[PDB]
């Protein structure tokens, strides 16, 4: 398919992505707290003794400053990647990410964007982050018209979303699942390439439910597919959305068109989590279909717990228990 | 000592430091109220061609302000921001930039545009969201921009493209074309974080850029000893290492002295600098006027010519900005994102059938196509 | 009911509620930008004059810090009243109230708390507002576990609830709609009283389809009911939500269940908007119910526009053609 | 003059305005690296048993760090951050207090915990998130808070305690009770906008709080020459109006005489005090030694046995803590409001019901009931 690969695990194939942009884009710059030094999660190793000081650089501890500077470099068609340490301390850049980033273009008429901004940021619970190291924020961006939220589940898929992420004229937040930075590793191309933004990936067919998750959580729902085939004999569709907005409505349509029934599961709280909207949407599109209430299995309406965390995540045995009652509903 | 936040000695006797506020930065001034040059040493000689387009700029800018003012009143605009007091400040530190110099500000800032030539029929576009607007009529009145004069388009939340206008400096450096960015704000909106941020990133990253606080003793209701207790905003440029200085804002002359060397010394040494221009919420047209009179550049009968011949190509421009059509609905849905999502298009395609069936009760009339 | 009443519109009745406030609980301070002289929309006209230049006080113009300062004083136990100028403008505070009042009480196991805050904020559409002066940002709020949020329609509803925020040990954000502010006036108790939170009211029975919104909206699918009735013999029940978090399910479901058919509408764009939140739980509580999809009437994926304001909002026009395809589903 | 946004004199000559960088301000010292008094004018003479407190406390901080660090390392927390070269700071600012001042902080402010006599069970029963925490195991290890003590409880998202603090000020200088609040920070948390707010805030407000920021040349990796480029973050108190010292975070008695006299202004005047204490990533431990030895407050044979009852009494908490089991599941959901919502109970109602069918999948052994 894509050339020459090697095993990568997921902070390789950022940093994979980082290098490919880098090289052929002169304009491309990397910015955030600690990214000079190779960044707390190792994304950027490497980066500023090859590319250089101008280019890989530290800025000061500050996140409105870091999208708000960001936006200003984009604005000249320069690509600015920014990082933001953990997703959880993105709030401080959220007036510059929702007023400003979100409706440069739009407010200008056309005259200034920046569609050149991508902000990356490690997402999603890691077993002992409680509060602040936990955060998935997708569903407080998803309100926001004018900015891209996109979310891979794996290295080779999150190399080529950064990719699409990057060279898109849009401003786009991609959320890098910390959980699977040092997991397994798997093939990824050394070479640039480009996974489509906006497109759901159907990873597994059925016939009996669907199933759509992002993030980690979709390594969870694959193994729920398999609980349901093994202990009830039912056909799983597992769906991976990837692209939190603009979202693949009609993959996601298609498939519940198929199986009459659908469970969507996310880590961020149930109350006004994204699943909602794909609930509502699934049920304007293919009412008619619905053979059963559409379930949303996600984490509890708290904040997010240190100790009690194997208890507070909608985990397999949540979202087969979940299918199991819809199956037979 | 050893640390490695600080260069400095020990002392060995306990001093808190005082801040000076009663004895501030003093303020830079050229000439005095009567127009006169204060220090010969100090006078920028400009020529007569430029500072006579000064001050036809500031003239005719205060025209437009008076009649798009009056509009507001009788509530045919919905909004308006004047520029009385502002006309120095921003005429003066426009005309020591270079035309391709990219500026950033918010509502006090049409005079930059004025003195780059910003035709008046697009001031008046943008007030009216007309079908000249090619803002395309989606921002409140002055909210002006424009690609062309490097004026990059207000938005309504305060001091957030001063973060925004370092970023574009520091982009400017990488580029190596010579340019410098130029950020206007007034004193209330230095208080917020994003002030902080644009002012510690430009001196760590080593940004050529421009801060121009205006500093008029108020943010709508609220007096600067509301808003802050230091000797006003010049002096937290030092504690950011940013050169400051502080000028009579009354004064153009005063504000392109300082922003002419301001530019200079930025773009040669990729450095911040900070401008505090000090105005009232004596005017920086009258002045300007007497320092004409005495070097025998106007007079009584060309003054009246000029406010009459102004008066009228601001009414033409109002007037055709007031018949002319608002855009097609259809642009509410362009430029959310550069593409537009399928859907969107639904959306839009739903406005459409709307209109087809209800249209009788929308002001279509007004709207083209 | 309630004692000798009076005329007054929504910001009179704001005003009424925070001099009831400041009389009757000594801790108590209004602060925020140009609060001092009565504030840009007049709602604290008096009180600086009548209870003191350190109860009623103007801040520095920055908003993450009137948020910030709000939470230290009602951690000592002292009422807060904040305001923020508008809606819009309340996303620099975005990480103080995300990140910090909501999560102040949760963190601390109940050993620190600032449930004395409440942050006030004119809200909603206004004819010319565009993008900024215009904005709902209840929905960015609702994914938001620990705060609560708050909509009143009139000036009756509004001090009755404004009094329930700033009693109730939760920090609360009210969203004052600036364009009733001096609409129609309507009778106002002088003295206190309160109207209860996480309560939707049934302003109107029907038996054919729910109608459910908040704010300013509430009197356009008043107004649809009416055009309903008549134009299809249709009989509509409208629902006040009121509260956005925590939300009445109860009311809501009942309401369902008894006619049917449930459409739901905001000023705030459609995706993430909350009314998927509704929508996708009372599909799940009352599926078996449901005659026909949930319809959302919601304002386009889009920033809010100046000049093609009138083609935005999702008028009384754009309700009744969608609630006319529903019932004809 | 006459700008009411600034008390100056007018200057005809343009100047910009340097920052000091080169020659800061100096660092306020006591006693030298081997605890000799240098101006014995501006020795406190605390008595002995104060001083032995000091020490007494930044030592077995010190024993603790080991011994949690350690556990960190084999995994048995999840996140430990230690108190090393930030004893100093933290002790000797901390006895310049009242008992009830209030205090906010982070991450290294476990000193003034350990001062205030927090007992050595519950800092542990934070770091292990067991039954006995009264933060109910909810936040990271370090994530420390003391209602009793008076310190209000971290948290992560660096700078926010700045406004809050500078808040329960202003609720303190209303309530009248002689009360000051005490914000410590970093040098790479000063540069967040909440900083910038706090600090304005406190001077406009008029508010009794003491700024403490520790400057110790990195956050996480960035060196100061990349976090800010004025004089260090006292430079920045004056241009706020805010009396501003830096002191020796290596001296606990350079700090405690700083703290000591902010605590008694800011409390008199209702006006807020920065005091900058320089540290390294010598040291405040063996030089307040150095002092005991030449007192003949301390010797060697007590040293050692101070050590040997410091580690015991540390290993007698962390064995305890280790042991017992974590809080009831149940209470994930309790404290989210201050009343539980019903929908909330519902969802507690599911986790019980789930746990009933699936609970030999969770480790439903070590948590209570
Ligand atoms: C983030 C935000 N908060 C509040 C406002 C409301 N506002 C519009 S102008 C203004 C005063 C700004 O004062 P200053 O910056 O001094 O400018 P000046 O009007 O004196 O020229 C305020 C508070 C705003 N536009 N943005
Ligand atoms: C809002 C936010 N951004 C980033 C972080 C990650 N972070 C944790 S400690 C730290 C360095 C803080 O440095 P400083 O304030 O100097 O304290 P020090 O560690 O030197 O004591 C960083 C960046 C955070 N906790 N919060
Ligand atoms: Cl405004
Ligand atoms: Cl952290
Ligand atoms: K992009
Ligand atoms: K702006
Ligand atoms: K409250
Ligand atoms: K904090
Ligand atoms: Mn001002
Ligand atoms: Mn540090």
């Amino acid at each position: 398919e894509y050339g020459q690969t090697q095993k990568m695990n997921l902070f390789q194939s950022v940093t994979s992505a980082l290098d490919n942009s880098l090289a052929k884009d002169p304009t491309a710059v990397i910015f955030g707290e600690d990214v000079a030094f190779g960044g707390v999660f190792r994304c950027t190793v490497g980066l500023r003794d090859k590319y250089g000081k101008d280019r890989v650089f530290n800025t000061p501890l500050c996140e409105q400053g870091i999208v708000g500077f960001g936006i200003g470099i984009a604005v000249t068609g320069a690509t600015a990647i920014a990082e933001i340490q953990f997703a959880d301390y993105i709030f401080p850049a959220f007036d510059q990410i929702v007023n400003e980033a979100a409706k440069y273009r739009y407010r200008s008429g056309d005259l200034f964007n920046c569609g050149s901004l991508t902000i990356r940021s490690p997402w999603g619970c890691v077993g002992h982050g409680a509060l602040y190291h936990s955060q998935s924020p997708e569903a407080f961006f998803a309100h926001c018209p004018g900015i891209k939220v996109v979310i891979p589940r794996s290295p080779f898929q999150a190399k080529g979303l950064l990719l699409s992420c990057i060279e898109d004229k849009n401003p786009c937040i991609f959320f890098e699942p910390k959980i699977l930075y040092r997991a397994a590793a798997e093939e990824v191309p050394i070479e640039p390439y480009n996974i489509p933004l906006s497109q759901a990936e159907v990873i597994q067919e059925g016939s009996d439910v669907t199933l759509v998750a992002w993030g980690t959580q979709v390594h969870v729902i694959r193994e729920v597919a398999s609980m349901a085939k093994e202990k009830l004999g039912v056909s799983c569709e597992v769906i991976d959305l990837r692209t939190i907005i603009p979202w693949d409505v009609d993959t996601i349509c298609k498939s519940v068109i198929k199986t009459g029934r659908l469970l969507i599961s996310h880590e961020a709280p149930l109350t006004g989590g994204f699943a909602s909207e794909i609930s509502s949407t699934v049920q304007e599109e293919c009412f008619l279909n619905l053979e059963a209430p559409i379930s949303r299995v996600c984490g509890y309406d708290t904040p997010f717990p240190h100790i009690f965390e194997p208890f507070y995540i909608p985990d397999k045995w949540k979202c087969y228990d979940a299918l199991r009652k819809m199956i037979n509903y | 000592p050893q640390f490695p936040g600080a260069s400095a000695e020990f002392i060995d006797k306990l001093e808190f430091i005082q801040p000076n506020v009663i004895s501030g930065i003093p303020i830079y001034r050229v000439m005095d109220r009567q127009g006169q040059i204060i220090n010969p040493s100090e006078d920028p000689h400009l020529p007569k061609e430029k500072v006579l387009k000064l001050y036809k700029s500031m003239t005719l800018l205060n025209t437009m302000d008076r009649i798009l003012y009056e509009s507001q009143r009788q509530g045919r605009i919905s909004f308006y921001m004047t520029n009385y007091g502002e006309e120095g400040t921003h005429v003066g530190s426009a005309a020591a930039l270079d035309n391709t110099d990219l500026v950033f500000g918010q509502y006090r800032e049409a005079g930059v545009l004025m003195y780059r030539d910003y035709p008046l029929e697009l001031f008046m576009a943008q007030c009216y969201g007309n079908i000249s607007d090619l803002g395309k009529g989606r921002q409140m009145p002055v909210h002006y921009g424009c690609k062309e004069r490097h004026f990059v388009t207000i938005s309504s939340p305060l001091a957030t493209q001063i973060p925004q206008a370092v970023g574009a400096a520091y982009a400017a450096k990488r580029a190596n074309a010579n340019r410098v960015v130029i950020c206007y704000f007034g004193e209330g909106a230095a208080s917020e974080g994003d002030a902080h941020a644009g002012f510690n990133f430009a001196a760590t990253l080593e940004c050529p850029i421009i801060f121009f606080c205006r500093n008029n003793g108020y943010a709508i209701s609220t007096p600067t000893s509301e808003q802050y207790r230091g000797d006003g905003i010049a002096a937290r440029g030092p504690g950011y290492g940013i050169m400051s200085i502080r000028v009579d804002g009354n004064d153009v002359f005063a504000v392109y002295n300082a922003t002419k060397e301001a530019r200079r010394r930025a773009v040669a040494e990729n450095q911040p600098f900070l401008i505090e221009a000090m105005t009232y919420r004596d005017h920086p047209i009258s002045r300007l006027r007497h320092y004409l009179l005495s070097q025998g550049w106007w007079d009584e009968e060309q003054e009246k010519a000029w406010r009459k011949q102004s008066r009228r190509k601001v009414m033409e421009a109002f007037e055709q900005a007031e018949r002319k059509p608002k855009p097609n609905p259809n642009l509410l849905f362009s430029d959310v994102y550069q593409e537009m999502p399928a859907q969107l298009r639904k959306q839009q395609e739903s406005l459409a059938r709307h209109l087809q069936t209800y249209g009788e009760h929308y002001p279509l009339d007004h709207f083209d196509k």
